[PDB]
């Protein structure tokens, strides 16, 4: 049977697995969501006249970037407790990643939702990505915004985008991010905890290399790349495992781990699930994760094929949308980009 | 790995 | 229909294609093999109780280093005439690359034969090498010998080995190269002509970007990498057609050029096809050409397969072996590199 | 741009 989200507006618990630190923490673990007595709906298929088109972060226009700083300006010029605001859209991550919902709806009220470390952590990303995304242009009335996304599988675009430097002022700021690793600039996909210390071309061969590991060499079949399978009745599956995914395992925790800021109790922000959200850059890596699964699919490999098991396809999450509707979102509805009218600018 | 001999060591 | 050599022995004329300065050209024009009475016989497949290991020229142990020096001088040794000799070898690449031979065999006896500038370059220089090398051992009795390879795919192998330097005393040495790039050691696999006046370590890494061009970037399905089509009727195609494979019109063509020595005429010697082969390091180079073609289909890309159009599988060539006999070998029969009993020695 |  299917991982199925309950009503999470209605059922929900402080985050608590997965943050080893919780005395000191920086951020809350009261991740829930609004509750606002809402009625679930079904999702629909958009009906937008134009598909949105990801920039790479490191090649935006002026509108571009300026639309996207005022958007997430408005995000965090909300009050918390709407569920559009910056603050709600950081808990989304917590709530799903830390433990916040139960497969009550399964029959197993005695077990946590894990969306991570398995084959649902691209689809789960993707919805996320979708609603945020939609919410954004919703809130600067732009009806064809589109996220950036950080391009790190390109010499050009590893190095962090200065679109997220400066400070507070700018809205893409975080204070919380590794300070030496900022200053380096250049993302390591193959971070494991300690600096490399070699030059930058080589950095940018190593990372090439990496992105060829978890697409070609290691994501070889559905199992290797999406993760391994998850369905109600099991338990979480433990970071590092080896059934996760190899771009979860791989380059995907690599970013997270780099840009998190050490000097931290659990490395927030980005170094942790529950606070990694209130790094603006959060998204804009996943959405280069999320093109990660375009890019696999794309690449014509014997064993590069979507899951066809029923217990993946109807999987589904809650999320709440740009209008504050309740939306169930299935995985098996996010697997045609031209139908969530969006794509990736290539190049 | 790809066409690339150990990149990603660092005592290369 | 499929490119055939004739019978070399029998229907070969002075090369005269391909060397813009013939009136003071330093190598002979007159490169048709030695006529020993021999018929031409069928290919074989060896059976070599042992694979050859193919070691990286800039970490040879001392036999293999040894081996190769007392190999190649005692093919030095050898009167030109014999064709298992230095110059003998040398001038089955001036023939087969500057119009020994044409396609009489084929039905076209007014058009020339050229290996180069299309899909029959990777196959005729592995078989043009596997003799070579089976030549080299016989010389010395040693029944596992194996080349060195120029591996300027990795940094320790960029620089020119040492081996090849020195004065005549050295039998790996040859005075016709370019001085300059000699003391510079390191090659450039980007070369056009002008030197870059770059750091040590920035040339490491245009020469990363090189290769990763030639093999994953330009070499996206065998067209582009292994070269155009070319069957008989074919005119010869020019250097430097937009046809050209991957490999043999970037890092192949870069080390040729660069290599060469510019104050000869035509840049001999391994400026230019019709002289390449008097430099020992010219079947070194090509013994890592060898190599990425092996890479080339070990990375498991789309499109990364062995050509199987009949007029490809049924083009074949002619070559004295260390028996002194004359062998007819087919681009079908090069593809695997467990039959020919050779392999490269990889980290 | 390492080629320059
Ligand atoms: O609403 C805003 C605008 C600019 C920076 C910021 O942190 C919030
Ligand atoms: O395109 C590239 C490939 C490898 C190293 C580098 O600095 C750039
Ligand atoms: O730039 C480098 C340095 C060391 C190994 C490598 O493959 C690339
Ligand atoms: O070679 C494979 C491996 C996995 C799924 C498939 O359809 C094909
Ligand atoms: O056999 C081939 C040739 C070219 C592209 C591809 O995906 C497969
Ligand atoms: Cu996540
Ligand atoms: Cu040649």
């Amino acid at each position: 049977a299917p991982i199925t989200a309950p009503d999470i507006t209605s059922i929900c618990k402080d985050a608590s697995s997965g943050i080893g630190n919780q005395e000191g923490a920086i951020r809350t673990r009261k991740c829930c969501p609004p509750s606002l007595g809402k009625k679930i709906k079904d999702f629909q298929f958009p009906n937008d006249k134009k598909v949105r088109m990801r920039w790479p972060a490191h090649k935006g226009t002026k509108k571009q970037v300026d639309d996207y700083r005022r958007a997430i300006a408005a995000m965090r010029a909300l009050p918390d407790d709407d569920p559009r605001s910056f603050v709600s859209q950081a808990k989304i991550h917590c709530a799903y990643c830390n433990g916040g919902y139960t497969q009550v709806d399964s029959g197993f009220p005695d077990i946590d939702i894990q969306i991570h470390n398995s084959w649902l952590f691209f689809p789960f990303h993707r919805w996320y990505l979708y609603f945020y995304e939609r919410i954004l242009g919703s809130l600067i009335d732009e009806p064809n915004f589109a996220l950036p996304y950080w391009k790190w599988d390109e010499p050009k675009g590893m190095p962090i985008s200065n679109i997220f430097l400066g400070d507070a002022s700018n809205p893409l700021y975080d204070q919380y991010r590794d300070a030496n690793h900022i200053e380096d600039r250049i993302v390591d996909l193959d971070y494991d905890g300690k600096d490399k210390d070699i030059p930058d071309q080589q950095q940018v061969a190593c990372n090439l290399s990496t992105v060829y590991r978890d697409l070609v060499r290691n994501g070889v079949d559905p199992t290797s790349f999406f993760g391994g399978k998850y369905v109600a009745g099991d338990s979480p599956v433990a970071n590092g495992d080896p059934s996760v995914g190899s771009v979860e395992a791989g380059s995907h925790t690599a970013v997270h781990r780099w840009v998190g800021d050490p000097t931290q109790p659990n490395n927030e922000d980005m170094g942790n699930f529950y606070s990694a959200g209130y790094d603006p850059v959060f998204y804009i890596h996943h959405a280069n994760v999320d093109r990660m699964w375009k890019l696999w699919k794309e690449l014509r490999l014997p064993g590069h094929v979507d899951i066809t098991d029923p217990d993946w396809l109807n999987a589904s999450y809650v999320f709440y949308d740009e209008n504050k509707d309740l939306v169930r979102v299935y995985n098996k509805d996010c697997v045609n980009l031209d139908k969530l009218k969006y794509n990736f600018i290539e190049n | 790995d790809g066409v690339f001999t150990t990149p990603c060591d660092p005592e290369y």
